[PDB]
DNA sequence: CATCAGTTCGAGTCTGGTACTGCCCAGTAGTGATCTTATTTCATTATGGTGA
């Protein structure tokens, strides 16, 4: 029953030991506001945020909630969107069906634009007031805006796809596979005992690269379309590929 | 077999109640106030009021919920084009565990169980407290005062345009607290149903007659059904008893039918025509006797929780009294002619 | 925090009771009280003159 | 030989991780004024039977 701002600066912030946390505690704690992305990412932040709300609350999974179970495999480069991403389908579906509306991890990634569930781009505006919204904010709430504070979902929302049938389908397509791809990863999450390693991403490059171009980067490149140089930090350094890199390379080899 | 199935016996006890609470008969009285009183609320013809007084315990509400129910199914077809019309409304409204009736829980009640069926957006009652929210539910305050509820209970009736207010136990409605009049209260309803033009069907016990004539506008607009209760004396209404007897007997869930036919004029000891208080002490007998795990229903179970004389005279003076003052006869029309003028 | 405090002693040189509200509405920029120690002079005036 | 593929150097661009500034509103508790209402008194008013 308090709001997330003032559970954030009276019950996290003093626990936490850095000074500035300690500091912006008491003059409005706008630097974990504007930046409520990080709180969900691979980094140190994220993980302390883990560990203060395992402090609080003392349960034991925790961290499956974030994915910095693959703080080895991606990179928080154009990753996170800076405002809020909800489906209001799914807003309705869960609060007419009783149970509890719970904002999804998957939302939070930039490459991720549709529902799974309920075939439809999230939004990331509200409607009724044209004010964006943080990941969040000092009056966040389930359901409800950061600033006019009224519930978004709806059974039918306000946006719709546009009219044409030459490469609307394959971007509907390619969305679907993307969407796909990353909740498959968050489920394999936990059945999965540990990360893969930025090795495994060098001996599959090693592998793929010697499968079907005859161990040469240029047609790789060519065909993914990404530069040679982005190409050798990959195969070569303990460079991660780009998250949307990554799954493009997967559609050229047409693999989860 | 025109009784229950033989398949009902298998299953637990509770789905045997389960089966029977729910299961309503049919005897004439009930057919013939059914049709009067849906006669009656299909053409209202300008009658702000309708009264139903009746006895307790006899099936006026048994009866109440089918209007309900038969209203819902026939404006149904008509709800695919016509918006904000309830189909019908049906309550108690009348001091719910209070001590004394008022009229401002009244009308907030009447509000909120007007609103609640539907999920509207876009009604803008007449008010500055009482609105709408994003869910679509109805949000009042304890601010607004009786005025304000009033003009808001209006428009929302005005709006709607509901075919009947069914209210139940209205003999409670003279709870006026002390320094109060009973034809204000019947003027400020009379009104409501005057300005919105709906109607208002106030049932309930014998009480009710309370209200019969208060004022000529009142005895005009008034219109009066008389739920009867089942009398000794006519013969074809002792048959129609025990023939309701009979249709317990079949449909009562039992391994066999138990005899409890001959005990007819003992039942009316315990009944006096109320069909209602029948069907409940038939059903707490039998509830009893199948904890016990009992197949047949005997005297001796029919006296376990037989009625108490002295309740059963007391609401035998009572019904008296209101027989007695709702009874009409000849007397009364030759009066009436003397007093016109009509030779 | 001077300025405040020749607001009070003016405000009660001329006889009206010097409250937070009148010293704000004749100020440039009435929001400066959020700083913790303007609001603390003019406590600490108001004290000393007696309030 | 001159074309194309594997390697380097350094700049472009994002973003987390860390600290900080300039400013008035909103809620609550005092009083004094003016209605407002479920509830407590001040008269009349009708009913009663019998000894002068
Ligand atoms: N014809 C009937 N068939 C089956 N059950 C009936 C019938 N009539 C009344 N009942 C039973 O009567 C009970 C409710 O009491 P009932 O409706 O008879 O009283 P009511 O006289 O209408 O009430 P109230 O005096 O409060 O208005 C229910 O258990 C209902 O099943
Ligand atoms: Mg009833
Ligand atoms: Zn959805
Ligand atoms: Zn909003």
């Amino acid at each position: 029953g308090v709001l997330p701002g003032v559970l954030m600066t009276r019950e996290i912030a003093p626990l936490v030991n850095k000074i500035y946390f300690q500091n912006g505690a008491n003059r409005g704690f706008r630097e974990i506001f504007n930046r409520s992305q990080a709180l969900n990412g691979m980094g140190e932040m994220a993980a302390d945020l883990v560990q203060v709300l395992q402090k609080l609350t003392l349960r034991d999974d925790l961290r499956f909630l974030t994915m910095l179970f693959w703080s080895n495999i991606l990179t928080p480069r154009n990753l996170f969107r800076t405002r809020k991403a909800w489906c209001p389908i799914c807003y309705q579906e869960r609060h007419q069906n009783g149970l509890v509306v719970y904002e999804q991890l998957l939302w939070t990634i930039n490459l991720i634009t549709i529902c799974p569930q309920h075939q439809k781009p999230l939004v990331e505006l509200c409607p009724h007031c044209n004010h964006e919204s943080p990941l969040l904010n000092w009056r966040s709430r389930p359901g409800y805006c950061s600033k006019c504070g009224e519930w978004l979902g709806a059974n039918q929302c306000l946006k719709t796809f546009t009219d044409g049938e030459g490469s609307i389908k394959l971007q509907l397509e390619w969305q679907y596979w993307t969407a796909n791809v990353v909740g498959e990863l968050i489920l394999a999450s936990q059945c999965f005992e540990s990360a893969p390693s930025k090795e495994n991403i060098t001996k599959s490059l090693n592998i793929v690269i010697d499968k079907v171009a005859e161990n040469n980067a240029a047609a790789f490149s060519r065909l993914i379309g990404v530069p040679k140089n982005s190409l050798w930090m990959w195969q070569s350094t303990k460079t991660l590929p780009e998250l949307n890199t990554l799954l493009k390379i997967c559609y050229e080899l047409e693999i989860s | 077999s025109t009784g229950f199935p033989l398949e009902l016996l298998t299953r637990p006890a509770t789905e045997r109640l389960a089966y029977f609470e729910n299961y309503t008969v049919a005897h004439p009285r009930l057919k013939e106030v059914y049709e009067i009183l849906m006669r009656t609320i299909a053409e209202p013809a300008g009658a702000s009021f309708i009264f139903v007084y009746g006895a307790s315990g006899v099936g006026k509400t048994t009866l109440r919920l089918r209007v309900e129910q038969k209203l819902t199914e026939l404006a149904l077809p008509k709800l695919e084009s016509d918006r904000a019309r309830v189909p019908v409304v049906g309550i108690e409204a009348i001091a719910p565990e209070s001590r004394y009736f008022n009229w401002k829980e009244y009308y907030t009640r009447a509000l909120i169980t007007l609103e609640e069926p539907l999920i509207d957006h876009k009604f803008d009652y007449g008010v500055r407290g009482i609105s709408r929210d994003n869910f679509g539910k109805i949000n009042v305050e304890s601010k607004v005062v009786a005025p304000a509820l009033r003009r808001a209970l209006e428009n929302a009736l005005i709006h709607r345009h509901p075919d009947v207010f069914f209210v139940d136990e209205a003999q409670h409605f003279g709870k006026v607290a002390s320094g109060y009049k009973l034809q204000d209260q019947l003027d400020c309803l009379k009104s409501l149903a005057n300005m919105t033009g709906i109607l208002h069907c106030l049932l309930g016990t014998y009480e009710l007659l309370t209200f019969r004539n208060l004022s000529g506008q009142l005895s005009r607009r008034s219109v009066d059904i008389h739920f009867r209760r089942y009398c000794a004396d006519s013969p074809e209404d002792v048959q129609a008893f025990k023939s309701v007897l009979l249709t317990f007997q079949q449909h009562l869930p039992l391994a066999e039918t138990p005899n409890l036919v001959d005990h007819w004029e003992y039942f009316y000891e315990r009944t006096l025509g109320c069909i209602g208080t029948l069907k409940d002490w038939l059903k707490r007998v039998l509830s009893d006797a199948l904890d016990r795990e009992a197949t047949t229903i005997t005297l001796k179970d029919l006296q376990k929780r037989a009625l108490s004389v002295a309740q059963c005279q007391k609401m035998f003076k009572e019904i008296q009294e209101g027989e007695r003052q709702l009874s009409e006869t000849e007397a009364d029309v030759q009066n009436l002619r003397s007093a016109l003028g009509l030779g | 925090c001077s300025e405040v405090r020749e607001i009070v002693l003016s405000l009660n040189a001329q006889g009206v009771y010097p409250t937070e509200g009148r010293v704000c509405e004749l100020m440039p920029n009435p929001g400066c009280f959020r700083y913790k120690q303007v609001r603390a002079a003019f406590n600490d005036a108001r004290r000393e003159f007696g309030l």
